[PDB]
């Protein structure tokens, strides 16, 4: 095999760059937008009734017909420039072309009229289509994952926080996953705190190396029995985080993992001090620059609040060292925020070990909560606004006092009407919409969580979990139009949601667009589709509505998604109905005598008589 | 979609249409009717007594989305008789994404490693509990070896 | 006969030696990409075959050579384009496009994989296509729409690892 005499580099460098041509489609627009200026003209010389009157007087004054002319010649360089392919040629397809110029001729007029229109004084609603491949998705994705957590849509959340992860790898997405991770619960702390880890080690970053901390502190306390070992760690890993600020109040944050620490009482001891010499020294230099021109018990506040926002519920060690900062300092309102704290740690105590609400509720009967910063603002700060805020949603979150759901709804309406009047619509969680919805229905009303869905969306339009409750709570009150109006919404405003596609698959199913149904269900089901619900009640409509054969698909998924729950009976009527499954008939027979309930059985025995009769 | 609308009563009538959007709540923050979402080319058309007529019509999506765009005007100058004067048409268009997740398991295998890590970390309470151990074992032994 | 033989590194070699001898005979730098390619020498593969092209337009073996080169270096957007031109031309060849759906497997973009799936089972409907369509269905998602065809298609098939295949298959698409 000889070789070359030359080298592979030979051939000749032509280097011919590819551009597209595309002035036809400027021109257009340019025409186009001038054309639409002398409309507006027209348009404000002389309703429906007035633009019936407008193109009759354009006929009438032939301006039209020069239009018409104009546009011709701009579409047939339009069409020579862009649509030559060629080829079959099959009249079918011709008319599909003469579709796809016609689109294309009113996405190019919409597009340059785009600029009045957002011009216009009619309020400005962006269309939601973002169609990107994550290069932007990114930061959108994590107010998905948001509203994932507030919905409590596990699975979907940490998909979201996995796409998102895959996108970057970067430190503040991993930790983003690792906190997410904290909120689902105590099993998935170990990965959060190596997702913690992993922040850290691709970045010291300075939110960062905290959280990881917070996980170690949370070891050798976790129901799960970690040893003292998991948290000996974290006194090194909170003093690299100091050495990230070495005189900041990271470093009294810290003290609370010293006297976490068994038996470093001195050294903690020995930290306080000088955090107060440097508090001290801070105090003093600032009073110094305003005349030319406490503060531990804060800082040990703001330390409490940032386990708050992550799942940890211990730094109730953090209010543990918080008010033996030696002296009582002005109460001021450091001491309402400290009595907040301490709430917000006994609700989260509650929330971690089941039934404590029962005894949580009887520190709030009397001399709790400030009873609300003395229910008024009177002279008193915004902190104690804030303060009584917190508080009446903390009291209105305790539902186990007697479970009373109508007080529950009295002080969630007095909270989100206190909101409203402050104009702060938006700063109330998602998580307090939810559960006012959720207290709506379990009295018998579900048009009243219907609204109040509404009104969450009206507060955070472009939230569209919202949206989807909303159309949740317009099927349960069976109004079609509204929840599969609000469905529509809500899955434009999110995509790759399949609840949606689910809830708008059951109202078509119930408005008898069985096509529609067929498609948002087939959609949903490439999607997750976790909840079973749903598919019962899709399957219940076809029962209804015939269609054996997606009966026995829906069905499939169900038993698929869930073993044991009897479903394996409406199967077997379904292909009974069907009349050809015998041997499915058998199988669903042994799914019921596995299932082994009493009711379940007798079922059972009717099932293999109808399977005998087939 | 390619529609086919078929004629009866020996009138000839100008087969127009006018697009409604879907009516948004007040509070809905989405334009999803000002660029067409569906569009045809026959539009504007002439019917003829005992005739049908098919309307090809292109689903163009930007997202995914039901775009519900309730055609459900078509006028005649001639206003039909037949249970209103304007007929209904109801237009769904339903888009998908085709999320790949195929390196979304990739992430995963991860968490198998902290398991092995989390098995090490355990390892380490092993260690400093056979620590205790070695100590306990030799005292008696030199009392009665004297 | 290099091709046979173990190298075919040496009928890249005989390729280029025609088409230094002619460098307008674009057949032979298609072949020489085509060698390479077998040879996994994706840079010289890429050159070769872009001037072949460049030589010659309307060549679908060409295109879908092209098309595994960007493929086999991730280039995704640039093989999409190929496969676009490629189709544009006739692309009869069903071992590349095999070879496409496979890469195409192997770094996701399932709808590509549909697209590539449907293109060979059209060409040659009874060469056991169907068995990885119903793969890449069920596999993208639930879509017994499709997956019911392709198991009919895999039972008809009618051979019986092909019939094991399609058991199995069938299996998956009730679940």
């Amino acid at each position: 095999p000889p070789p070359r005499p030359l080298l592979e580099l030979i051939p000749p460098r032509d280097l011919t760059p590819k551009p597209p041509p595309t002035t036809a489609v400027d021109e257009f627009k340019a025409k186009v937008r001038v054309i639409a200026r002398a409309l507006a003209e027209e348009y404000k010389a002389v309703a429906e009734g007035r633009h019936k009157a407008l193109i009759f007087e354009l006929n009438r004054s032939g301006k039209y017909a020069q239009m018409r002319d104009s546009l011709k010649t701009a579409v047939v360089s339009l069409v020579r420039e862009k649509y030559r392919k060629s080829g079959s040629m099959s009249p079918n397809e011709m008319a599909l072309l003469y579709n796809d110029l016609y689109g294309s001729l009113l996405a190019a007029v919409h597009s340059s009229l785009n600029d009045l229109v957002d011009a216009a004084a009619a309020r400005p609603r962006a269309p939601p289509p973002a169609p990107v491949p994550d290069k932007q998705r990114l930061g959108e994705l994590l107010e998905l994952a948001a509203q994932a957590e507030a919905m409590g849509d596990t699975d979907r959340a940490e998909l979201l926080h996995q796409r998102r992860l895959l996108a970057k790898n970067d430190a503040q997405v991993w930790y983003e996953y690792g906190t997410y991770c904290l909120r689902r619960g105590g099993a998935k702390r170990g990965r959060a705190e190596e997702c913690f880890r992993e922040a850290l080690a691709l970045e010291p970053a300075h939110r960062g190396a905290l959280l990881a901390l917070l996980g170690c502190s949370v070891a050798a306390g976790r129901n799960t029995d970690p040893a003292y070992l998991e948290s000996a760690e974290a006194a090194a890993h909170r003093l690299l985080d100091v050495a990230g600020r070495s005189s900041l109040d990271a470093w009294a944050a810290l003290a609370v993992v010293y006297r976490a620490y068994g038996e470093a009482k001195r050294a903690e001891l020995a930290s306080c001090e000088q955090e107060m010499a440097r508090l001290e020294k801070q105090q003093l230099a600032a009073a110094a620059a305003a005349a030319s021109a406490i503060s531990l018990a804060n800082t040990l506040l703001e330390s409490l609040a940032l386990p708050a926002e992550a799942a940890l519920a211990l730094e109730l060690a953090a209010g543990l060292r918080h008010w033996p900062s030696v002296g009582p300092d002005t109460r001021t309102l450091h001491a309402l925020a400290g009595a907040l704290a301490e709430q917000a740690l006994a609700r989260a105590a509650g929330g971690g070990a089941a039934s404590a609400a029962a005894e949580a509720m009887l520190t709030p009967g009397s001399s709790v909560l400030s009873m609300m910063r003395a229910d008024a603002g009177e002279a008193v700060s915004s902190v104690a606004a804030e303060a009584a805020w917190r508080c009446r949603l903390l009291v209105a979150q305790l539902h186990k006092a007697r479970g009373a759901t109508d007080e529950a709804i009295r002080f969630y309406q007095e909270y989100i009407e206190a909101a409203r009047s402050s104009g702060r619509l938006a700063e109330v969680p998602l998580s307090a919409w939810l559960e006012l919805a959720e207290a709506y229905a379990a009295r018998g009303q579900a048009r009243f969580a219907a609204d109040v869905f509404l009104l969450g969306a009206s507060a955070r339009p472009g939230c569209a979990v919202l949206w989807r409750g909303a159309g949740r709570c317009f099927v349960g009150a069976e109004e079609l139009g509204p929840a599969d109006m609000a469905l529509s919404e809500a899955n434009v405003l999110d995509p790759e949601d399949p609840e949606a596609w689910g809830w708008l698959a059951l109202v078509a199913l119930r408005e008898g667009r069985a096509e529609d149904a067929e498609k948002a269900l087939a959609f949903g089901l490439r999607c997750g589709l976790g909840d079973p619900g749903l598919l019962l009640d899709i399957a219940a409509e076809y029962r209804a509505a015939g269609q054996r054969r997606a009966e026995q698909r829906v069905l499939q998924e169900v038993a698929v998604k869930l073993m044991p729950e009897s479903c394996s009976a409406r199967l077997l009527l379904a292909r009974c109905l069907v009349a050809q499954r015998c041997g499915a008939e058998a199988a669903e027979a042994v799914a019921a005598a596995r299932q082994l309930a009493a009711h379940e059985d007798d079922e059972a025995a009717v099932a293999e008589l109808e399977a005998e009769l087939r | 979609g390619s529609v086919t609308l078929v004629s009866r009563g020996t009138a000839a009538v100008n087969w127009s249409w006018r697009r409604v959007p879907a009516p948004q709540h007040a509070h809905a923050a989405t334009e999803l009717s000002q660029p067409p979402c569906f569009a045809a080319s026959l539009q504007s058309g002439v019917l003829l007594p005992g005739q049908s007529l098919t309307v090809a019509v292109t689903f163009e999506a930007a997202a995914a989305g039901t775009y519900r765009e309730a055609w459900e005007l078509v006028t005649r100058p001639p206003l039909q008789g037949s249970e209103g004067p304007c007929l209904t048409l109801r237009l769904r268009g339903a888009a998908e994404v085709r999320d790949e997740s195929g390196t979304g398991r990739g992430a995963l295998e991860e968490a198998l490693a902290e398991k092995e890590k989390r098995a090490k970390v355990a390892a380490a309470l092993e260690r400093v509990l056979r620590d205790v151990r070695m100590p306990r074992r030799p005292q008696p032994h030199e009392s009665v070896e004297e």
